[PDB]
């Protein structure tokens, strides 16, 4: 799940911005 | 040439979508391949059954919900069918007839959790980011569709509760649908709107001076600035407003970025009489 | 883990919950006070009947739209409005049981636990601080160990006013099946039919004709296992 | 001289709905003409504006139900557009159609008025007309969309208290969904639903033996056989049948009426020991 | 009948918008030589509207919505114009709705306010005394129960128009996407059969929609039942 | 109204038979 909760993490950060 | 064995590959495994005992694989290997390949999601939704098996992928952890009883397996497995949905909500050609069908209604249980364990973080998440997709495109029917719907009530409580990344998403959410002067509308329209969103955002202010995060206080403070906006709204927030924000709380960590002074700095200007 | 099967319940009565509820015989209320059993089948079904009303129309509202646009979309070519009609309530039980699994969960257990807390006070009476912790514990056992069997009876409740109105709801579909069979021909969606044709890959196309069993397994899985209860059949 | 002289002012008439000005006129003529002209309820459905014109008169008239101020001439007009409405459910081109527009729904305030008076007497029987003439249709389209839309709770109101025609035609209505399949197994699914309908039943024989119609106990009668199709209402009959029925107390209506005797005859030999 | 307030006249922003536009009507059987019992009846005619105004405009929806889609549908399948389909669709949305809201209003809420009234909880006043404020009670719900229902009508129709705005979506695209391909949109079922089996006379006109047959959605805007007609005519 | 009051009487009596 690790790899799929990080690279969804960096998705999120620029998505808001 | 191996681009045509590519695309037989991608039409099997479409195909391989519908058995159950042959959804696991073609699950992973199209949500790998959801930005490589343009027509995922006009050919997901018009072949057979391939949607429904989707929903199916979201409705069999349904159980796992309530007890908290989501496992990693579980919560991968049916995120890379999340993935597959926002490529089918993201794409033009399917994301009416994808709102039409009322498709992200059953991603609204998932934002109901608060388990907090890295199986439910990533599903609230998941889930989050696909009505995140939504709100980008800034299409009239996205924001009509949520405001009906009750995402509204679902984001304010993840607002208070929820991680800080969940927070930021969430008011993300939120700001978008104020950004719109129909979502703006609808929430300033009764008392009962406004104050359970302006109650959240005073919360969220008294838990940022104790725990700071830089992007939650800027989609704060773009919220807070776009109710200025509504003549009823900028009344309520004078003697609303946090005085956190008023005085010298966020200066320290507010001290390089632009942007939020700046929306601060008319929010303040707003409300002046 | 699925305690119950589809059969297993009946809805008639709520009196239908009585023979499956589970009280705990250590529960020490019942040690000190054993008359107070008889208040648990009365609370329970109170619970179960201030929310199987709202629960129901709001957990078919949810899944109707959404059932009718798939199977329409999915069956457009295809003249047999019997296959048609299987496959749509099959997904429409699988999808109206968990609309109402998320929505009577937490309530019902809160109702139930509730319920159980004021029908003890109202025969203890006395309501020692001793005698309140007896109750709350109580409430709270029961309310956990009879969460599943209530909400199981709201989802069966659901589900079986979910046939019928869906049966309206693709009334249309089902004329335009049989209407072609009076004329002679099969019944193909005039937009649907273009899209597949000008647009579609083979592989992935909507047939002309029926679905093939085996691309139909996505529905029949929709019957073979239905959120919160036992699977009928192991495949 | 030929058809197209009368069909030119049908083809106008129809146009005259939608003015509010002209409409009274329009209606007027229509409904004197709706059965000599049989296309009539296609040219109403696909004509602009006119089934949302016979929509309009229905719904302004919903002021003068609650304080019951209906006058003769408003219920005369609403009675007209409403048996137009009807032509659009006798035909079976815009029968479909006329259900999945919802259009009942908007005749069920109708029957849920209680005031006997001359103008709601008029208005209920007209309503009880339109739903009476979509049962006798035998069609599963019309008995799916009445259960589900709860016509049997306001069917049971009538049948209680109501004129003895509104009575006989809400029993009639009660009798072809019970008589159907579908709607015996929705009857009685929920033991609320049976309950409902055996207490009324069993109130109208009481009433009936301290005021006596052969039409309605004929009704009642094929009502109490079709439950007694059902085991789970097989069961229920037998310890609660109104006793008036055993009771000889009506034996001296049943000479007139053999199919009367016939119907009760297999009743209580349907619930032996 | 006759109205009181038109559309604008009350505010749904809160329940004290209910609060200037109740009726005195000073001459009492008790509050005469009692100053102090006046003021019972505010708190309980917002009572009987906030434990009413939700699952009424709820049920409002539900009945007027399906009905109106299929109807200016039906009515402007042929006009590409979407902007006087979303303007005939919120006329006969707003009109539907007020009137189902007033048909499932009004009767719970006659019973809600005078019930809600109650008075004497917050007594031993005599089985005389009593009376004469059930009858000071039942009079006052005839009295602002208009105002009362004119709320919850209001209310319904200011959710209908999000909800409208969403089942239209669909219908609102077509004639946006066709206008990108330089065409109008025309519902490719509707053409055929206007065209093959519909009467000149009777039939749909093309292009557009005519102002003469706009009269049934322009007075669903006009009459709005439960409040003073506006635009008049 | 009358006259469609008795009409309609009528025709009720005979749809229910």
């Amino acid at each position: 799940l690790d790899l799929n909760f990080k690279l969804l993490e960096e998705h999120l950060a620029l998505l808001v911005e | 040439g191996p681009h045509m064995l590519e695309r037989e590959k991608i039409y099997q495994w479409i195909n391989e979508l519908s058995s159950p005992e042959t959804r696991e694989n073609a699950l992973l290997e199209l949500s790998k391949k959801r930005e490589s390949v343009p027509d995922l999601a006009p050919m997901l939704w018009h072949s057979f059954g391939t949607i429904a098996a989707l929903l199916q992928e979201i409705v069999n952890i349904y159980p796992s919900i309530n007890p908290p009883t989501l496992t990693a397996h579980q919560s991968n497995r049916v995120c890379n069918a999340l993935a597959l949905l926002q490529c089918v909500a993201s794409h033009p050609e399917t994301r009416s007839a994808f709102l039409a069908a009322h498709i992200p209604l059953f991603l609204y249980p998932f934002l109901h959790t608060v388990s907090k364990t890295r199986p439910f973080e990533y599903l609230r998440l998941t889930s989050l980011g696909v009505i995140g997709a939504l709100v980008k495109t800034d299409e009239q029917e996205v924001i009509n569709f949520l405001l009906t719907t009750e995402i509204i009530p679902l984001c304010l409580r993840i607002m208070e509760s929820g991680s800080e990344l969940s927070k930021t998403v969430a008011t993300f959410i939120l700001q978008k649908i104020l950004l719109d002067d129909t979502g703006l509308a609808y929430i300033c329209q009764t008392y009962e709107r406004f104050s359970h969103v302006a109650m959240i955002l005073g919360k969220m202010v008294l838990q940022l001076s104790k725990e700071p995060s830089a992007r939650l206080l800027k989609h704060v403070v773009r919220c807070y600035l776009r109710l200025s906006d509504n003549p009823r709204a900028r009344e309520a927030l004078r003697q609303c407003l946090p005085d956190q924000l008023k005085d010298t709380t966020f200066a320290q960590v507010l001290k390089d970025d632009t942007t939020t002074k700046r929306w601060l700095a008319q929010l303040v200007k707003n409300l002046q009489e | 883990q699925p305690q119950y099967s589809y059969h297993d319940i009946n809805v008639y009565s709520l009196a239908g919950l009585a023979p499956h509820i589970t009280l705990n015989p250590t529960i020490p209320l019942f040690q000190a006070h054993p008359q107070l059993k008889q208040c648990v089948r009365q609370a329970i079904e109170r619970a179960v009947q201030e929310l199987v009303h709202p629960v129901v129309d709001r957990s078919i509202k949810i899944a109707m739209t959404t059932c009718e646009q798939i199977v329409r979309k999915d069956f457009a070519l295809d003249s047999e409005e019997s296959r048609m009609r299987i496959a749509a309530h099959h997904m429409m039980r699988n999808l109206t049981a968990g609309m109402a699994m998320i929505t009577c969960r937490e309530p019902l257990l809160m109702s139930i636990s509730t319920n159980l807390k004021n029908s003890f006070a109202s025969a203890l009476r006395t309501a020692s601080p001793q005698q309140r912790e007896m109750m709350d514990q109580a409430a709270a056992q029961l309310a956990q160990d009879n969460c599943e069997l209530a909400c199981c009876f709201i989802q069966k409740t659901a589900v079986e006013k979910a046939g019928p109105e869906m049966d309206k709801r693709l009334a249309t579909e089902f004329e335009l099946r049989k209407h072609a069979r009076q004329e002679g021909r099969r019944y193909c969606d005039p937009v649907v039919l273009t899209y597949q044709a000008e647009r579609m890959p083979e592989q992935i196309r909507l047939k002309v004709g029926g679905v093939d069993p085996k691309q139909l397994a996505v529905y029949e899985e929709f019957a073979r296992n239905v959120p919160g209860f036992l699977p009928t059949n192991d495949l």
